[PDB]
């Protein structure tokens, strides 16, 4: 992921988003399209809060 | 309905039909009169004051 600044923020906008299925009690990863991707700013900064 | 982009399932037409019903709630109030009232309403004994 260590591209230049603007390519990095574009890759953050497009790629760096996960998805979790919202039907179930436990968190499962979803496939593209079924339900929208989740923004996670921790992925850019690489920190936990 | 909203048109779908590539990779996402398009939404089908639906027709939804429901029914509603009335309700009933009668009310009652009595009033009563004494036989003396019914006598004196019609009958004028000798016509004095």
């Amino acid at each position: 992921a260590n591209k230049t600044l603007f390519k990095t923020i574009d890759e953050y906008l497009l790629r760096a988003k996960d998805c979790i299925r919202g039907d179930t009690d436990t968190q499962y990863v979803c496939v593209e399209g079924t339900e929208q991707l989740i923004e996670n700013p921790c992925r850019l900064t690489q920190e936990a809060l | 309905r909203v048109a779908s982009g590539a990779g996402l399932p398009t939404s089908r037409q639906t027709t939804i039909m429901v029914t509603k019903y009335s309700e009933k709630s009668p009310i009652t109030i009595p009033f009563e009169l004494s036989a003396a009232c019914l006598t004196y309403l019609r009958e004028t004994f000798e016509g004095t004051i």
